[PDB]
């Protein structure tokens, strides 16, 4: 008898099921074709904007942009998008290593095992893979000749999957430099990644100091050298008011005027208190009258209105100043000291370099390309490098990838798997073998001889070379110590441990119920 | 001034696409075509499943089929089908790549006009590039004319044909099946064979591999009596066309009895009549008898009493194809029958064929037969009409071998030195019909690209290394490794083809795209 | 000859001056060559209806 | 057509019985056409021209 | 060995690069000397003329995503070199036809990728081997490479008046010595409806589209310009204020005293003895007052309202002039001062103010644009900012090349011949490379009415001894030496072309898919 | 490849706009010379405006095809610079192109005649 | 869903939103029912919750 | 550009092989419930025919009387159909085993390997299979004594799928004495099946 209100659903434990696996599967080879060192990419289009629309290989963001209506696959696409906030790339991996957790597992249920046993099964696998994962890994703590040539490593690995491949070298130059400058500070936003067209993808850079994008005021010097800096929130053309609201009532204009003159002064005097550090280099987020800026010519001080809350934070990382208000205590504020300030023009802008700076802290990549496709993607992919790079700086530790770590999970996997015997031992082999599909999957988009590749890289782990993986440029086994194919524990121990999670609670799912939308 | 006007009716809906805009979609349709086309040529090749109107459905690899069977609404799209139509009933298989010859060819074409070409040049080196090509084809001719009484030519070239069709499970047995009945049926002192003389017929059931060649006759009725046995050792047989009743002459006639005596004589005559037919049957001498009518049934019966198994409502074509098998005749009357025009065959016995449904029968004839027929069985419906089409054509190309009698080795070595040879004499070409000549060849260069891109293999290394081999020896005996053996010797590998299959087909597609080439303007009205 | 020389792809200008300059005194048979892309005696090339 | 049948054409006679014409002037040239093609050929190009 | 299962990827590949091609042929038209404008009606309802590619693009509402980088990539390349906007297009269209040549060619597209990147390497050496060092001072070459650019827009109609317009404009606004890429912003431009193309006129000066708003002054000399930000009105407070009226002699004195604060207001302004009045907009509050007009045309000063912040920089720039924002800071020291200024009358009665001949020069200009349609005046407008653009190209790099395509069947016979050399899979690639440079020369003659064929192919046959100054020529109709007739780009307009499409094709090969999103 | 609309490209948008500039001219073909005969326009609504200066019906006349508008806007320019030749300047413009594109409608190519023209 | 052997339901939202849960509470309350006892199910659950 | 008339679709070697498995694995699935001695049973019912409805354990007549749209489908009917005009039941094991075999050769399209070389090891296969069946053949002539025992225990055999599981022996004596009457004689039509309500199961008889 019908129970729910119409346009109400009830898919109990075959439909159920169905309909979530295939709609994992699909996410899964939906994605699939993103991965690898050869791997390719999407176009994603809006609906109508006009035509809004991104060429993409970084899977979270394919997930982020898709509609999807079955809830597993909008499960698996938020897992996507945590995994994006955690490491960056991977999602690709993420998503790709639970789809086909999920297709075998429906394999499963066609041998039709009680779906419980299987959870504790793949617990199981799960927890003695990331421990083997852990006896795996390499550290590199003070030895920085190794470090920073694993940390090159890293980023030459992340980044051969995106468009900006042919061009591995120099983007590692960059993103090396970039999170070096950071000190260690995990802060990414003190990399501003400005991007403008014009110019080859190879004529993309770091400066060597810090780059604005704001018009300078009236003919303030337009150059500016041993620049003193100083940087407040006081807001000018906005005049400094009493936030209550207090009248003005008067008895004759006489009062108004003098009252519009008193306004001037007080105005002129602040002018005054700012100039009384010495300081030739001013700058705030808020908008300024063009009054004050005449004030500060007749110093012939040059100063940058309207620089958001970004740029106040990286222009206080790279100069060191202490962004400030009221200036009373010039003693007590520490200003901002530069080389030098000057005028740059890019493609088509002129813009506000800033070269010789007192810190390192802050810095920003010029980005110039072909496309804003092309430049939307390579600032997503230098994001998840700088995002990966610094996870990489706060646990100095690194993984053999190419798949290789992957195939030690499932070697170990399987080897546990005798000593399981049971039923949970059908699952052991289970997780190995979709364990063991990604490389596969790798291998090919590399378009080689996947099912070769991969028994011939089983029987070398089993025999205990750790470290042989696989080679992306011409499709065999080899030492990946010597090709440097590495990347961050906490990556691959986040894919699996969130992958594990996923196909928990999908597979604990044996019933879809869908109100009626509204 | 200006104002709109009536010119054509339904002016709004008349639509119109002119001059390059209208050739590039053209070329569009077409390479369209060439790529659904692609996949079936080939043994490697993969075939196309059809969806009739009527939701029924048929799996088969006979290009003319898929083009035939297909719905298509764009003109030129029809163009292609109707070519592949007119090539097979012309040849046989070769349309498991025309329409790609036809593609490739016009992609390439529309690479000219890129270039601002004008078409009819393209048309006109064409032309002069098909010629060039089927010249030094039939110089690079092998010849079957000087071979022996000719087994296993023909069966090697069955062998062949048979290659691309799903049949290739038992297709030895298949070919020779085929070269049998063809040689059997074949007028030598003519050059031709009818296959009207052929009986194509598949029973769904059993094995693949139970197909057999009949040297007779098999009728799609039983016994007309059951009672009759079901075997016979003898074979005296006749053939009528009256049906076994009292005749009526079919101007509008009826009798008018009157009397008692009147009623009576007729009463007598209705069963005289019958008793005088079985007289005459039987003193013929014949031993069973066949009726292309139906019978009365108590002349069934009577015919029982006298030993005399006949078969009741067989078709005409089925019924001559009994005489000429039986070597008999056609007989209207009782009355003029006798021994002499009485048909003779070795065995004919009834088959219950089907597990549990109505039966057969069959003629093992045992003298020479100008006319035979095969059977064919199998688990599918489906099976059985791939078979029927594929055996056909196994049939047409032999008997276009009995049309001429020389070949070439297939594998596309062919067409491969049809190309260097086009290339050779681009050299001394000159002006711009050059381009064109060089563009046939690359165009025609398509089919051993696809040959190897259905083998998977790489295909244009494998295609490189053909050119070189061909190039510094003087063979033009190798193709493509279709079925990844070492020796690219299609003379020994004995894949071979008909001089006048490729010799056709070029010939046909140039004319084809010449013609496509030739138009420029289009008026469709709107649906 | 215009039409034909322009579904010829020709400078029917340079073809029509040259056809009425050669056409005023030289012979009468002078007129369009296709494949010369030019003028012609067509007659002696037997293009002839 | 509006049948679906397909039609090719080189002589401009039988394109103009297939352009069924409403306009009133045009169709005493597609009578033209019609007249030369039952006299002389082609050309009924021509004298449409 | 190894099986393509898929086939949407190659599908996918096929649609765009179709859908390109049909683009390129589309734009393929409007090209060269004998380049032909288009014309577009808007949806809205506006219509605009063009033969510039990238606005022709920009006015394209194109559905398939893979045409909409193109336009993109037309974006780039305008904001880059101005035309050849065109070619980069025609030469991304060529590509990626021969790019489905050798997609049906069974060739992977990475491969092709990187081939390609060989390819331009060997384009780029080519190039930059080909070209003539110029310096910048001499003009008669900056005239050829302007008249150049022009006579491939309708503005060819007086391409002899607007090319020394331009290359005059430029060379006043740039600095000759640093050779830097000295911005086009600095120049202003003007549409002007009205009178003719001829008409067309620089102004080394100042010019404001507004109107006058003082009743009886037309014409100044000896001027003195003063541009003032602060309202001339009654004083209104930056916070809330007014007046209490509750007493006898407020009244008057309100009214008397209001008139007195405006007095003092143009006394002042008078005593600093300027005689021309500048305002900005000031839409927050009041603008200039109507009782203050009345005393400046009493004291007989040229006055200006609503001039809007965005020209302050360009007119202080320009005028040599420093705003003024209060009362005080207003003093002869900054009064700038101009030979003259007045409000000349064109368009039966559209008036249009000039300022010509400063004492401080600046460096800025400005150019006003005269003809009938609007339509028209806008493609000129168009093509002259693309005249200022190549010059400033030719600023960037002191290297020339001859034009008419010359350089590209240069670099046709260079790539066959370096892939003849070249082995591999890559040489096939290359050939296709140099094929696809093949197209411009083609188009050329057939814009030209000539057999394009047999022209490219004695061209190359010429060009095999007959190096780069020999090449297509218009007016001959045939093939010679170009540079002799004086048709030349700079470099930096096909090497961007080149490099830019590159990358695009680059990219399109790493496409497979394209999925429908929310 | 443009939703929302197809497009024309040569002979048939040449002939486009020589037909839609013959209309316009034949619009104010009858109002010109010392024997021209005024016109008239019933607006929609009947407030009617009987006028013989071809700037002034332009301007009162809506338009659609761009070519049209081209030619409308030269008019109200000639108009606010001379005064008369409206009863002119559109058929000038007209027949001119009408020429210019039937030597055009040839072959030959345009930007010659635009050369031809300014040396005219 | 009853016992560590049972299996959980997940739900879908009226706003599309997704909740994969064990607890029948919840299980009841982002239940869309219209049958009346079914709503005294689902108001027993939470109570009892 | 369109090609067909409206109303015609186009699916090539990925969506093609997607529908043509699902809706074979579909059809397997569908009658995998009938098979075994322990098997089920399906239930049939006619859209409009007063209710036209067959309680069915034979897969041919379930494939028969379903109507499927998947062409591959269909043909796995026909199928079925022949095999049942051969021997009557395994139409259940023969589209079975088709449908595993199909699920599988995806599985094996997953590893990408061309599916020519699949035809032509399954082939190979299938012959081997063939021969080592011929090989593990059992005759029985003129040993009257187990030739009746082992057509009982065909009976047996075969009679355990339908609902006359529970009274094997009777049918099987039954089926036994009437075949045997035959006297070799092939022509089932000589069986009359006479069928009216009432009595037990077991009522029924020869």
């Amino acid at each position: 008898v019908n129970i729910f209100k119409a346009g109400a659903d009830e898919e109990r434990a075959e439909t159920a099921r169905l309909t979530s696996f295939i709609g994992a599967i699909a996410i899964g080879d939906l994605v699939k074709s993103t991965l690898g060192p050869k791997g390719m990419d999407k176009i994603l289009l809006s609906s109508g904007r006009d035509a809004s629309l991104m060429v993409t290989n970084d899977g979270a963001t394919i997930l982020k942009n898709i509609g999807v209506d079955n809830p597993a696959a909008k499960v698996l696409v938020d897992m996507s998008r945590v995994q994006d906030d955690e490491v960056g790339d991977g999602t690709t991996s993420v998503t790709v290593l639970a789809a086909e957790l999920l297709r075998e597992a429906e394999s499963l249920i066609a041998k039709k095992i009680h779906p419980q046993t299987i959870i504790a099964g793949w617990r199981e696998a799960t927890k003695a893979a990331r421990e083997a994962l852990l006896s795996s890994a390499v550290d590199h703590g003070s030895d920085e000749v190794k470090f920073r040539q694993d940390l090159m490593n890293i980023a030459g690995t992340t980044l051969s999957s995106k468009l900006l491949t042919h061009h591995k070298d120099h983007f590692t130059k960059l993103a090396v430099e970039a999170v070096l400058r950071l000190k260690g500070s995990g802060n990414l936003e003190a990399i501003h990644i400005i991007k403008k067209l014009g110019g080859s993808l190879a004529d993309s850079y770091l400066d060597e100091g810090f780059l604005l994008d704001k018009k300078i005021g009236v003919n303030q010097p337009k150059r500016i050298e041993n620049a003193k800096i100083l940087i407040a929130n006081t807001g000018m053309d906005t005049d400094k008011i009493k936030i209550f609201g207090s009248r003005v009532r008067v008895d004759s204009t006489a009062k108004v005027a003098e009252i519009e003159h008193a306004e001037k002064e007080k105005m002129k005097e602040k002018v005054e208190r700012i100039l009384k550090h010495g300081i030739n280099c001013f700058i705030n987020r808020q908008l300024i009258y063009n009054y004050p800026e005449q004030l500060f010519g007749a110093a012939g001080v040059m100063a940058i209105e309207h620089a958001d809350f970004a740029g106040v934070e990286r222009l206080a990382l790279v100069t060191g100043g202490e962004i400030a208000s009221t200036f009373d205590h010039p003693e007590l504020v520490k200003l901002g000291s530069c080389k030098l300030i000057e005028e740059v023009m890019i493609g088509e802008d002129k813009l506000i370099h800033f070269s010789g700076v007192a810190l390192g802290e802050a810095c920003t990549i010029v980005l110039r390309g072909a496309t804003q496709q092309i430049l939307d993607e390579a600032e997503r992919s230098l994001h998840d490098a700088l995002c990966v790079l610094a996870q990489t700086v706060k646990d100095s530790r690194t993984v053999y990838g190419g798949g290789c770590s992957e195939m030690l999970m499932a070697h170990a996997v399987t080897q546990l798997a005798n000593r399981t015997p049971g039923k949970e031992a059908v699952a052991m082999e289970s997780y190995a073998k979709a364990l063991r599909m990604l490389p596969t999957i790798i291998a090919d988009n590399a378009g080689y001889d996947s099912a070769d590749l991969v028994a011939q890289l089983r029987a070398a782990h089993s025999e205990g070379n750790t470290t042989a993986g696989l080679d992306m440029r011409e499709g065999t086994i080899g030492d990946m110590a010597i090709l440097g194919i590495t990347e961050s524990f906490q990556v691959k121990r986040q894919v699996l441990l969130s992958a594990a999670e996923a196909a928990e609670v999908i597979l604990r799912v044996d019933n879809i119920i869908k109100a009626a939308p509204r | 001034y200006g104002r709109p006007f009536l010119i054509i009716k339904d002016q709004d809906r008349k639509s119109r696409l002119m001059g390059l805009e209208a050739l590039k979609s053209h070329i569009m349709a077409a390479k369209a075509v060439a790529n659904t086309m692609r996949t079936s040529l080939g043994p490697n090749g993969l075939d196309k499943m059809m969806v009739d109107k009527d939701g029924d459905v048929t799996v088969t690899n006979d290009g003319a089929t898929i083009l035939s069977m297909m719905d298509v609404d764009h003109q030129i799209a029809k163009l292609m089908v109707e070519l592949s139509k007119s090539q097979d009933d012309e040849i046989g298989d070769g349309t498991t790549g025309v329409v790609v010859l036809a593609g490739a060819l016009l992609e390439e074409a529309e690479q000219l006009l890129d270039r601002g070409i004008h078409p009819i040049r393209i048309a006109d080196g064409y032309e002069q590039a098909a010629r060039v090509a089927i010249e030094h084809l039939d110089k690079i001719s092998d010849s079957v004319l000087v071979d022996i009484k000719d087994t296993e030519p023909l069966i090697q070239t069955a062998k062949t044909t048979l290659g691309s069709k799903v049949v290739n499970s038992c297709h030895r047995q298949m070919a020779e099946i085929a070269v049998n009945a063809v040689l059997t049926v074949a007028d030598m002192e003519r050059r031709d064979v009818d296959f009207e003389l052929i009986k194509v017929e598949g029973k769904v059931g059993g094995r693949l591999e139970d197909t057999k060649l009949i040297k007779g006759v098999i009728v799609d009725k039983d016994f007309s009596h059951p009672q009759m046995p079901k075997k016979v050792e003898d074979a005296k047989i006749a053939i009528l066309t009256c049906p076994f009743e009292p005749p009526k002459p079919k101007t509008k006639h009826k009798l008018d009895v009157t009397s008692v005596e009147d009623y009576k004589a007729l009463q007598k005559y209705e069963k005289e009549k019958f008793e005088e037919m079985i007289q005459q049957i039987k003193e013929t001498g014949a031993n069973l008898a066949i009726c292309q009518w139906g019978f009365d049934d108590e002349a069934n019966h009577l015919l029982l009493q006298n030993n005399l198994p006949a078969v009741r409502w067989v078709g005409g074509p089925e019924i001559e194809l009994i005489a000429i098998a039986t070597g008999g005749r056609i007989v209207p009357r009782f009355s003029e029958l006798t021994a002499e025009k009485l048909g003779f065959a070795g065995l004919v016995q009834e088959i219950s064929f089907g597990t549990t449904k109505d039966k057969m029968l069959v003629i093992e004839q045992c003298k020479n037969s100008r006319a035979v027929t095969i059977f064919i069985r199998g688990g599918n419906k489906m099976i059985i009409e791939e078979a029927k089409r594929s055996l056909h054509d196994a049939l047409c190309v032999i008997r276009n071998l009995i049309r001429d009698n020389r070949v070439v080795y297939g594998g596309g070595a062919a067409e491969i030195s049809c190309a260097l040879a086009v290339s050779q004499e681009a050299d001394k070409c000159p002006t711009l019909e050059q381009y064109a000549m060089r563009a046939f060849a690359d165009a025609l260069e398509v089919i051993p690209m696809a040959l190897s891109e259905n083998s998977g293999m790489n295909p244009i290394q494998t295609m490189t290394e053909v050119r070189a081999r061909q190039v510094k020896e003087m063979n033009p005996a190798l193709g493509i490794d279709c079925l990844h053996k070492g020796t690219n010797d299609m003379k020994q590998q004995h894949v071979i083809e008909t001089l006048i299959g490729k010799k056709q087909q070029i010939s046909l597609a140039t004319q084809m795209v010449r013609m496509i080439l030739k138009i420029d303007d289009i008026r469709k009205p709107g649906e | 000859p215009r039409q034909l020389c322009d579904n010829a792809g020709f400078d029917a200008t340079n073809i029509l001056n040259k056809l009425r300059a050669r056409h005023a005194q030289g012979g009468t048979w002078y007129g369009v060559d296709i494949n010369n892309e030019d003028i012609a005696d067509n007659f002696e090339a037997f293009v002839w209806e | 057509d509006g049948r679906g049948k397909a039609t090719i054409s080189n002589d401009g006679a039988t394109i103009l019985k297939l352009l069924d014409v409403v306009h009133p002037a045009a169709k005493t040239l597609v009578d033209i056409a019609k007249s030369q093609d039952a006299e002389v050929g082609d050309g009924t190009t021509s004298v449409t021209l | 060995g190894a099986y393509q299962d898929r086939d949407k990827p190659a599908q996918i590949r096929f649609s765009n690069i179709s859908a390109a091609k049909a683009v390129a042929d589309a734009i393929r038209t409007s090209l060269g000397p004998k380049g032909m404008d288009k014309m577009i009606q808007d949806g809205k309802g506006d219509v605009t003329i063009t033969n510039d590619g990238a606005t022709i693009l920009k006015q394209m509402q194109v559905l398939h995503p893979a045409a909409r980088m193109l336009v993109e990539l037309s974006k780039a390349q305008d904001i880059e070199a101005g035309d050849g906007t065109t070619s980069v297009v025609i030469i991304a269209g060529s590509l990626l036809d021969s790019c489905t040549k050798l997609l049906q060619k069974g060739i992977h597209p990475t491969i092709i990728s990187e081939s390609f990147q060989k390819a331009l390497e060997k384009g780029i050496e080519i190039l930059t081997d080909m070209s003539r060092p110029v310096e910048l001072s001499d003009r008669e070459t900056l005239l050829n490479s302007a008249t150049t650019s022009l006579n491939s827009k309708v503005v060819s109609q007086y391409s002899s008046l607007l090319s020394p317009m331009s290359v005059n404009a430029v060379m006043k606004v740039i600095d000759p010595a640093t050779a830097t890429s000295v911005d086009l912003r600095d120049i202003k431009i003007v549409k002007k409806l009205g009178g003719t193309i001829d008409d067309c006129e620089l102004v080394e000066g100042l010019v404001l589209t507004q109107k006058v708003s003082n009743s009886g002054i037309t014409r100044v000399e000896k001027a003195k310009i003063g541009l003032i930000q602060f309202c001339l009105s009654a004083p209104k407070t930056d916070m809330d204020n007014q007046i209490v009226v509750s007493d006898y002699a407020q009244m008057d004195r309100v009214l008397r005293e209001e008139r007195a604060y405006i007095l003092n207001l143009v006394k002042q302004i008078k005593k600093t003895g300027c005689n021309v009045l500048l305002i900005q907009k000031s839409i927050l509050r009041d603008a200039l007052s109507d009782l203050a007009l009345h005393f400046l045309n009493k004291m007989k000063i040229m006055v200006i309202k609503d001039i809007e912040r965005e020209d302050i920089e360009f007119i202080c720039k320009t005028i040599g002039t420093k705003p003024v924002a209060h009362i005080d800071q207003f003093t002869a020291d900054m009064l700038g001062s101009a030979e003259l200024a007045e409000e000349v009358n064109l368009n039966g009665s559209g008036k249009l103010l000039k300022i010509t001949g400063c004492a401080s020069p600046g460096k800025t200009v400005t150019i006003v644009v005269r003809g009938s349609n609007k339509l028209v005046i806008e493609e000129a407008e168009r093509s002259i900012h693309d005249a200022l653009c190549v010059i400033r190209c030719l600023v960037k790099k002191r290297a020339l090349i001859a034009g008419g395509g010359a350089p590209e069947i240069e670099l046709a016979l260079r790539l066959t011949e370096y892939s003849r050399t070249l082995s591999g899979m890559e040489s096939y690639c290359v050939r296709a490379f140099a094929d696809a440079m093949e197209v411009i020369p083609s188009t050329l003659a057939e814009n030209a009415g000539l057999n394009p064929i047999s022209t490219v192919t004695e061209l190359r046959n010429r060009h095999a001894q007959g190096e780069k100054t020999a090449g297509i020529n218009v007016r001959k109709g045939g093939i010679s030496n170009i540079l002799e007739e004086l048709v030349v780009q700079p470099l930096l307009v096909s090497v961007s072309a080149l490099t830019l499409a590159t990358e695009t094709v680059r990219s399109i090969l790493k496409i497979d898919d394209v999925v429908n999103t929310r | 490849l443009s939703v929302f609309g197809d497009r024309s490209t040569g002979e048939t948008i040449r002939s486009q706009n020589v037909m839609a500039a013959a209309s316009i001219a034949n619009i104010v073909k009858s109002s010109l010379g010392p024997v021209g005969l005024d016109k008239m326009l019933v607006d929609d609504i009947g407030d009617v405006t009987i006028t013989n200066d071809g700037a002034t019906i332009l301007k009162l006349l809506e338009v659609e095809h761009p070519a049209a508008k081209v030619l409308c806007e030269l008019a109200d320019l000639q108009d606010k610079e001379v005064g008369d030749g409206t009863t002119s300047v559109v058929i000038i413009a007209a027949e001119l192109l009408k020429n210019a594109d039937e030597l055009v409608k040839q072959k030959i190519h345009p930007t010659s005649v635009i050369s031809g023209y300014r040396l005219a």
